[PDB]
């Protein structure tokens, strides 16, 4: 019902949007379309 | 009253706990001078120019004269790290009086002691905490002061030899000087104080505002605000803030200029061209190859019937030609030598460019201050190959916005502050609308 | 009584039909200033020798120009960012023939429209209101520095200003485009987004009180006059607004605080208009747009041309035209 | 009570997502156009109809990612899965450009199905469809750029294709070979644009700063009841701060209102007859006066022609790479340029 | 008592579940090398 | 298509020799062109003397020709005039003008030969491009 | 003001949620993964490997020039490519 304090799903979830998008820009820099 | 979102509103009459925010931020400030130079020194290559690498506080440093010799090559790392550690070091012990203050120590501090704490009303004590700070500021100009002038001097981009750290004996103490520049024109060719050109006038230019702050510092403890002043001003808190927004805009607006304009106190060696520096670069560039080819520069008649090279300014000056006469008013330790009287001198031009002369020129114009926001170097149409963008553009643009967010803060709290003294801030009294007791316009 | 005091009462009242206050007193004067300068020299100024090269651009009506090609021309190149008054000219021909016009008009409507911001705020204190309607003024304002100001600061010349004229803007933006690709740019992005949804939400928004106005009319007259200036009671239904709108998308997405709507309506232009102002303000200092020129390539080395790509081709036909007769070397670096 | 009422009374339940009859066309068409969207720009190129990549999997960004508009050899063709030129298979359909036509069809159709979705839902609710006609101009907006401008072209391959690089590619070649900034449909299109946000920020922050007082806390958002009878802020006070500083002011709430409604909603429709007529190359490409002047007197210049001069650098030196199907080679000798640039 | 299975159900995971198999294809696709 | 050996195969001297390079030569000798050479380089023309590029058929006219190995290593350590008259080490960056040219000092010789094998290899894959400048971008 | 759905926050800080999407969300991500390392999104979709472009010495685009033999032309570039 009330098991996992809201607060807490927040900043794990926030926390994993944060490494999925700076890969994201890690791979601007590697790979295709880094320009090397 | 306050919701969270304007949560450290509610600070505003909680002195012990608004200390411990304010302290707890010094040592946030401090935290990042102290990891930003350490991180940039880890990735610091001697054998590259600064500006080619990203570095914001090791060209301040290297300024100061620590770590440079002749021509500003680095020497000596090991200031850099000093420097870096001891701000970082400092910042733990700013960081616990600031929690301290915040979560631990007394909520509001006129209980405890009657001189640390305060009310925003009292004006004799806003003006001894105005007069304390004002001293300790007036200390802070004499310190680089002492640096010039007793502890190795500052680095000369001016020195005859391409540059090289210089005692200061002589500093300009003249207030036809040191106030002159206050009153020059912010125009094309004057450029107000951003223009200081030798490290004697800035120098001199400590000296003064030390003295100054410090005797404004004693004249604030001794004194009382004046009738006329009292009548002028809102006395609290948030219209404190109000005013000091106001005026950290103002000097974020000037810095921007500071770090675009001037190379004196913002060495190019370190921080790379000015935009104006660059485009002068270029045209010395190509006078020099045409020249050395047989071009007779001087006489070279170009498709505008203006001189393809050279031409003269509106005063008469001759200057370089093509869109860089706009920028006939740049001023720099490479191109200087090639000035007479009349601006630039043919018979110098002819016989007396130097190598080292010609290897500066291709180096700035290369390295003008162009660049796209993935860091892609020169005009917005150049494919990748170079990262690169200029320190000066990333100074610039940065405390450009700072500056611009910080007077819409002013605008902000100046008007709650008004509001608020006058009793409606919170919106308009249904019982007393001012406008239904008005007469109408029609 | 004091005669001081009763020109102050008068300065700062609030019975003249129009407000003039002490940001008036400098707003009045300049305005009508850079107003009669902009007038006469629309219909009537000389060409102006805008690059500096010698080679005058025709601005005004009586000079062959039509409302649509016509403007105040921004002064020569070969001024800079020197301050061109009257009285540093020789005579008024060569002030007309170098630019000074718009110099005048520049510098007058600026302090004349910052001190209109002022007077924004003053008024609203003189009327017991909150002060914050000049904060959203400060929006377009800080535009206007950007392109009068601001990019001529960075870029050394105030003949890459904007110019005073329709097509002259529009010349402007291309050449903005070839040299900082600013569609490139997220703070242009995020101006579009500030006034293509400033946009969409003025159209909600007058669409969804439209639709609940609660009926006092008959069908043979105007709805409008079912507000009587003054009233105390809502001319709406906005939980019949919030029922609609909350469906039409679900619940949560529709305001059902007045407040809390009118804030959002105020905040969503003005914030994304002042990065819009700061994009042109930084990229004055060449800090320019994302280039993604060349950076797809193939296994071999082949260039992969993309979207970003075939810009770049628009933005060097661009560049390769412009003030085609000004350049004398092969980098344009201002 | 049959079961077109018993259906009737499903779609219509009050649920989190309103359904309705609208919902059985806007659901499956928005689903499925975003869901091309996203799947073109994540896995679909453009080399065989653009000489482009466009797909993240071909190392791309969200700003250059595209679904491309098909080759310029299609035609005005439907490009229906089944359709003669992709024969059933995804995979050359794909590589034909079948998704734009997917994307823009299914898109179309679920423009329709929202705005019935506005006209179901206020007839539902009790309110004036004013939402609903409001929406006609994002419609006419939609239709006139994505299927009346390529249908009157040579083919959908220079319509929008659906990225954010690739839509500002529109924008230039729209100024190069249209001259578009000079066009009076598309100058009103603007004033619609920015007076629209103009009357957005004026009228959010005049309701802001005429507030009456209703609670005592700093934070005034707590001091609104949605059912409450009275006006939250003093349209008296507004309109004596407005008149005083601008000369004129609102009196008319109602007018007000849909002033904001009528503003952006013509300007919007203002700019899609605009494009109808560049459907045809109908263009306020030149004023003749100015050519005939200029052409004769090599010291007249004016703003406008100085623009032109840009236009046709972009012409010339984006059109062989942004047209491969033409094979235009432009040797280096005929492509405009000015000086040392 | 509240139902598990609604309209509301399948809105939801008719966008989330293409969303999170999405994200997975885009981040292998940043290891990928020419 | 890919790097294969074929492209990596570039002429070694004046006699005819050829040397092969790896992958990994051409991806060093890359990075080490941007370090070194871009900032005037970029896509082999040269910002500040246009007129002279890094094209093949421009270095095969150059007198010591330039179109191989050997010529470009000589050239980075004595670069000389394009008709071979004067030796230009203190206005062009070399390691015989390291000391004023901060950036040669940390190059090997083996740095030479892979910057000289990307000169080489890259018109082979980019064509025109290299060195025709904003034309062909 | 609830239409009988049970409320989102209510859910999302469950145990049984958790416990149920601990496995669905992963599952999702490492299929999207595979579907790409293994190469089955260029097959399905036709998109060039960094390989596949262009032939060895070949700079021209295959650009489609067909309407009606469109399918085969694209076939015939691939043709060319093995
Ligand atoms: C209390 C209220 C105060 C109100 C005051 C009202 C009058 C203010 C006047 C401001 C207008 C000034 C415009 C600046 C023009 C310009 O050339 O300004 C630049 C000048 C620097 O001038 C340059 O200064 C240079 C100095 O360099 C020289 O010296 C150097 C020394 O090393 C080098 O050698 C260099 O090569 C050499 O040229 C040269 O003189 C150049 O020719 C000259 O252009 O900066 C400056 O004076 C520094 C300060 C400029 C700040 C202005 C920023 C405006 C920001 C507005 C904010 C927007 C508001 C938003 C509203 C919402
Ligand atoms: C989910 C959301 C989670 C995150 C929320 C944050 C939202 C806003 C921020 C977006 C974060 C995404 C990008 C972060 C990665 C990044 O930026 O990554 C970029 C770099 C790290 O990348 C390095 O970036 C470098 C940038 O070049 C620099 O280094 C080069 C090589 O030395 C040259 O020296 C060149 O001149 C110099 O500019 C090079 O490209 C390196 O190869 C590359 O590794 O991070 C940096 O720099 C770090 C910079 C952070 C400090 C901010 C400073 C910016 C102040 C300037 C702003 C002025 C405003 C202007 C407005 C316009
Ligand atoms: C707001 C309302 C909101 C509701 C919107 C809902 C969206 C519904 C979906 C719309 C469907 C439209 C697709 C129509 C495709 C079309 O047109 O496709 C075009 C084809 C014509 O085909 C084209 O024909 C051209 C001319 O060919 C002719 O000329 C050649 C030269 O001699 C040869 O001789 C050739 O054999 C001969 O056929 C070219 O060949 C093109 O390549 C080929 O595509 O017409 C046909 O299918 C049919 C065209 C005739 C019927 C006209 C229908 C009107 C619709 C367009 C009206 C706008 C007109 C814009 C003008 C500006
Ligand atoms: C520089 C940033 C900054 C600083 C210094 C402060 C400081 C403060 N805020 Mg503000 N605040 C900020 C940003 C900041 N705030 C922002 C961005 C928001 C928006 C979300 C708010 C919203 C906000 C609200 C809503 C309120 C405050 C309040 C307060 C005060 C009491 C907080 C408290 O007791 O928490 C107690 C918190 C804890 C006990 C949790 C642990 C916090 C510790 C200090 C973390 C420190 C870790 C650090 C590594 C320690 C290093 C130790 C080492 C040096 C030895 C305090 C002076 C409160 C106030 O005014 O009270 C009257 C209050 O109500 N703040
Ligand atoms: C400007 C910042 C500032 C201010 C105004 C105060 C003010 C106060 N503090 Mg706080 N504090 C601060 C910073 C500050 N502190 C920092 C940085 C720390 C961490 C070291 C602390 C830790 C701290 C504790 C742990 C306690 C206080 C207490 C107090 C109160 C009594 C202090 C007293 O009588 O000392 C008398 C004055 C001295 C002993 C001064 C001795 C000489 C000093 C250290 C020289 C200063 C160095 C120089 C000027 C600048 C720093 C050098 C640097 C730039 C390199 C008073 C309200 C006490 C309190 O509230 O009691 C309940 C208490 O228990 N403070
Ligand atoms: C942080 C610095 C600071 C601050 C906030 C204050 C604040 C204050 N001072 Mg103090 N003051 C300071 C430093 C400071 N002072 C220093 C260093 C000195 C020594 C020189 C003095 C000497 C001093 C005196 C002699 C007096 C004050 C007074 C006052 C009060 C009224 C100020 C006023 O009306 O300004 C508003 C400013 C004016 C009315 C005139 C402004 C004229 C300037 C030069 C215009 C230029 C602005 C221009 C647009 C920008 C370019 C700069 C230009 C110079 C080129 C106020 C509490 C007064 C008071 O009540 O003291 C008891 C007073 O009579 N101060
Ligand atoms: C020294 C500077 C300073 C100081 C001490 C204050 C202090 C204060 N301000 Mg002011 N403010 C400032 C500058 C300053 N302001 C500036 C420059 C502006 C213009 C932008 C404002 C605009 C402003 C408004 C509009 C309001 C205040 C308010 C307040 C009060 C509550 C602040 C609070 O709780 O925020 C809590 C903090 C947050 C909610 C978080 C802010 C998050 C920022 C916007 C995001 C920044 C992210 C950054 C760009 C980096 C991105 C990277 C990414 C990883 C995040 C407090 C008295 C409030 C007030 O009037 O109270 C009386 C209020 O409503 N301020
Ligand atoms: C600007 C400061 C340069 C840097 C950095 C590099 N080069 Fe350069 N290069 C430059 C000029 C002005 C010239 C012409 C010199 C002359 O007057 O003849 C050159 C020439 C070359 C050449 C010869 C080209 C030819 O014969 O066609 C080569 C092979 C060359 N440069 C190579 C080169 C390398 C390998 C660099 C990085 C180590 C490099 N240059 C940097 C200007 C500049
Ligand atoms: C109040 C509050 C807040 C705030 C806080 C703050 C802001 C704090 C600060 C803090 C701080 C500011 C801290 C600091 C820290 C520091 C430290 C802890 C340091 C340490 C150091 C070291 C240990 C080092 C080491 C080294 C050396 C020595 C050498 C080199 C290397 C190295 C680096 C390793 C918040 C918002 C959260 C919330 C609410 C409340
Ligand atoms: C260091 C140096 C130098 C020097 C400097 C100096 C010496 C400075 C000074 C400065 C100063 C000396 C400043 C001043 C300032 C001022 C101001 C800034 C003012 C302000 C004002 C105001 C703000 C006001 C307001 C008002 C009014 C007007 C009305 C009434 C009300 C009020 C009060 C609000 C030099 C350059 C040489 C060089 C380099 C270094
Ligand atoms: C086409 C087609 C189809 C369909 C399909 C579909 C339907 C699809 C879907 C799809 C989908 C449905 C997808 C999705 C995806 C998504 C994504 C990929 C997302 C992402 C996102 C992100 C990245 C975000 C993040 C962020 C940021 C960045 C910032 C802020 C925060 C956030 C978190 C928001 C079919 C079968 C019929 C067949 C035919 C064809
Ligand atoms: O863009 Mn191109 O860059 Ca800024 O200057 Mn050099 O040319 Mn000219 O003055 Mn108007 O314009
Ligand atoms: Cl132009
Ligand atoms: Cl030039
Ligand atoms: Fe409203």
């Amino acid at each position: 019902g009330g098991r996992i304090p809201l607060w807490i799903v927040a900043t794990v979830a926030g926390m994993g949007v944060i490494v999925i998008v700076g890969l994201f820009f890690y791979g601007a820099y590697a790979g295709l379309g880094s320009s090397l | 009253g306050f919701a969270w979102w304007a949560g450290n509103a509610r600070l505003i009459n909680l002195s012990g706990k608004l200390l411990g925010a304010h302290v707890a931020h010094a040592g946030l400030i401090v935290f990042w001078a102290g990891a930003m130079t350490l991180f940039e020194l880890a990735h610091f290559i001697p054998e590259k120019p600064m500006y080619e690498q990203g570095l914001i506080l090791i060209p301040h440093i290297a300024t100061l004269g620590w770590g440079v010799g002749p021509g500003g090559e680095v020497v000596d790392t090991f200031p850099f790290f000093v420097v870096g550690v001891v701000h970082l070091i400092s910042s733990a012990v700013l960081g616990f009086g600031g929690v301290y203050h915040a979560i631990r120590g007394p909520e509001t501090l006129e209980e405890y002691s009657s001189f640390f704490g305060y009310d925003w009303k009292d004006k004799n004590k806003m003006t001894t905490i105005l007069g304390f700070h004002l001293i300790v500021l007036g200390i802070g100009a004499l310190l680089l002061v002492a640096k010039a002038m007793f502890f190795g001097g500052l680095y000369d981009t001016w020195a005859p030899g391409g540059g090289d750290v210089r005692v200061i004996t002589n500093p300009t103490l003249d207030p036809r000087v040191i106030f002159g520049y206050l009153l020059k024109s912010p125009f094309g060719g004057e450029g107000w104080i951003v223009s200081v050109n030798n490290l004697e006038d800035v120098v001199g230019g400590h000296i003064w505002i030390g003295l100054i702050c410090i005797a404004g510092g004693i004249w604030h403890i001794l004194t009382t605000p004046f009738g006329w002043a009292r009548r002028a001003f809102i006395w609290s808190g948030e219209a404190y803030l109000s005013y000091s927004l106001g005026a950290l805009s103002m000097m974020g607006f000037i810095a921007t200029c500071f770090v675009w304009f001037n190379n004196t106190v913002y060495p190019s060696e370190f921080y790379g061209p000015t935009g104006p520096e660059a485009s002068q670069a270029q045209a010395m560039t190509f006078l020099i190859r045409d020249q050395k080819l047989g071009a007779n520069v001087g006489s070279a008649q170009g498709p505008t019937g203006l001189g393809k090279y050279l031409m003269r300014s509106p005063t008469g000056e001759i200057i370089f030609g093509g869109e860089t006469m706009r920028f006939w008013d740049f001023r720099g330790p490479w191109l200087e030598p090639l000035r007479g009287p009349n601006g630039l001198d043919l018979n110098k031009i002819k016989n007396d460019i130097q190598p080292w002369q010609e290897r500066r020129a291709a180096e700035y114009m290369t390295h003008a201050p162009l660049g796209s926001l993935n860091s892609v170097g020169g005009v917005a149409t150049e494919i990748n190959s170079v990262n690169f963008v200029s320190p000066r553009s990333w100074l610039a643009t940065s405390h450009f916005v700072l500056a611009f967010f910080f007077l819409v803060g002013h605008l902000w709290h100046a008007g709650r502050a008004r509001a608020a003294a006058a009793g409606f801030e919170k919106g308009i009294d249904r019982e007393s609308e001012p406008v239904l007791s008005m007469p109408s316009l029609d | 009584a004091n005669l001081w005091e009763r020109f102050c009462n008068w300065v700062t009242s609030t019975d003249n039909r129009l407000y003039v206050g002490w940001f008036g007193v400098i707003m009045i004067p300049t305005l009508l200033a850079a107003t009669i300068c902009f007038v006469i020299a629309f219909i009537a100024a000389p060409p102006v020798d805008i690059d500096g090269i010698r080679e005058p651009v025709s601005g005004s009506l009586l000079y062959g120009n039509n409302i649509i090609t016509g403007a105040v021309v921004p002064s020569s190149n070969a001024i800079g960012l020197h301050f061109y008054p009257i009285w540093e000219a020789a005579s008024l021909d060569e002030w007309l023939y170098n630019g000074g016009p718009y110099q005048l008009i520049i510098f007058h409507f600026l302090l004349g429209a910052s001190c209109y911001m002022g007077r924004q705020w003053e008024l609203s204190y003189r009327l017991g209101m909150r002060p914050w309607i000049c904060v959203a003024y400060s929006a377009p304002l800080a535009s206007a520095f950007a392109v009068f100001l601001i990019y001529p600061i960075g870029q050394g010349s105030f003949s890459d200003g904007m110019p005073l004229g329709i097509s002259g803007t529009f010349n402007f933006m291309i050449v903005f485009q070839a040299e900082h690709n600013i569609l490139m740019h997220p703070f242009h992005q995020l101006g579009v987004a500030g006034v293509f949804g400033g946009a969409l939400f003025c159209a909600m928004h007058g669409s969804l009180v439209t639709s609940s106005l609660i009926r006092e009319t008959t069908e043979t007259e105007s709805a409008n006059y079912g507000y009587k200036f003054g009233q105390e009671e809502e001319t709406y239904n906005i939980v019949a607004a919030h029922g609609y709108f909350g469906r039409l998308i679900f619940q949560y997405a529709s305001f059902n605080n007045s407040r809390s709507l009118h804030f959002f309506l105020a905040a969503w232009p003005v914030v994304g208009v002042w990065f819009t102002a700061l994009g042109i303000s930084t990229m004055a200092f060449n800090l320019n747009g994302f280039n993604f020129n060349h950076s797809v390539i193939d296994a071999k080395g082949n260039v992969i041309n993309t979207w970003a790509d075939i810009i770049n081709r628009a933005n060097l036909g661009m560049e390769v035209m412009h003030e085609r007769n000004a350049h004398n070397f092969p980098l344009d670096l201002a | 009570r049959g079961w077109f009422d018993i259906l009737d009374d499903w779609l219509k339940r009050d649920r989190f997502v309103f359904v309705g009859w609208s919902g059985i066309l806007l659901f499956p068409c928005a689903y499925l156009a975003l869901g091309g969207w996203l799947t073109g720009t994540t896995f679909v190129t453009s080399w065989y109809t653009h000489g482009l990549a466009s797909s993240y999997l071909e190392g791309c960004n969200f700003l250059t990612v595209a679904v491309s508009t098909p080759a310029n050899s299609m035609g005005h063709s439907l490009l229906l899965l089944w359709g003669p030129e992709a024969q059933g298979d995804f995979t050359r359909w794909c590589q034909l450009g079948g998704l734009w036509t997917f994307i823009a069809l299914h898109g179309a159709f679920g423009l329709i199905g929202f705005m019935l979705r506005q006209f179901e839902i206020a007839r539902l609710v009790g309110v004036r469809p004013y939402n609903a006609i409001a929406f006609s101009a994002p419609i006419a907006v939609f239709v006139s750029v994505f299927l009346i401008y390529p249908l009157g072209q040579s083919s959908w391959f220079f319509a929008p294709s659906f990225g954010v690089a690739a839509i500002f590619r529109f924008l230039l070649f729209f100024q190069g070979f249209h001259n578009w900034t000079l066009n009076p449909f598309h100058m009103m299109g603007v004033a619609g644009v920015l007076g629209g946000a103009l009357l957005c920020a004026i009228h959010g922050a005049t309701v802001e700063n005429t507030l009456f007082q209703d609670g005592e806390g700093a934070s005034t958002f707590r001091a609104f009841n949605p059912t409450q009878a009275e006006e939250t802020y003093s349209m008296v006070t507004a309109n004596r701060f407005w008149s005083q500083i601008f000369g004129i002011a609102f009196s008319n709430k109602r007018w007000l209102h849909f002033f904001m409604l009528f503003v952006p909603v013509t300007g919007l429709w203002m700019s899609a007859i605009g494009v109808v007529g560049l459907a045809l190359n109908l263009r306020s490409y030149d004023f003749i006066s100015q050519e005939i002047r200029a052409a004769e007197d090599p010291e007249f210049e004016t703003f406008y022609t100085k623009n032109l001069l840009l236009n046709e650098g972009i012409r010339a030196w984006m059109a062989p790479q942004d047209q491969p199907h033409e094979n235009f080679v432009f040797p280096e000798e005929v492509l405009p340029r000015g000086n040392a640039l | 008592s509240y139902p598990i299975f609604t309209v509301r159900w399948v809105a939801v995971h008719t966008l989330a579940v293409p969303t999170i198999f999405f994200l997975g294809a885009i981040a292998a696709m940043q290891f990928i090398q020419r | 298509a890919e790097l294969t050996p074929e492209v990596l195969t570039v002429p070694l001297n004046s006699e005819g020799k050829t040397i092969t390079l790896t992958e990994k030569q051409y991806l060093e000798g890359k990075r080490l062109f941007q370090y070194a050479c871009a900032s005037c380089h970029v896509g082999g023309i040269t910002k500040t003397n246009p007129s002279l590029d890094l094209r093949t058929e421009t270095l095969a006219l150059a007198t010591p020709p330039r179109d191989n190995i050997e010529g470009l290593v000589d050239y980075m350590k004595n670069p000389t005039t394009y008709d071979g008259e004067q030796e230009i080490a203190e206005v062009h960056p070399s390691l015989r003008s390291a000391d004023i040219f901060p950036k040669m000092r940390n190059l090997t010789e083996k740095d030479l030969v892979a910057i000289a094998g990307h000169i080489l290899v890259e018109p082979k894959i980019l064509g025109d491009k290299w060195g025709g400048g904003k034309v062909y971008y | 003001g609830t239409t009988g759905e049970r409320p989102f926050s209510d859910i999302i800080t469950s145990v049984r949620y958790w416990v149920i999407h601990s496995i669905t969300i992963p599952a999702l991500f490492i299929a999207g993964w595979l579907f790409v390392s293994t190469g089955l999104a260029y097959d399905v979709f036709g998109t060039p490997r960094p390989d596949s472009y262009y032939a060895q010495e070949q700079r021209s685009i295959p650009l489609v020039t067909d309407r009606f033999e469109a399918k085969q032309q694209v076939e015939t570039f691939l043709e060319q490519l093995k």
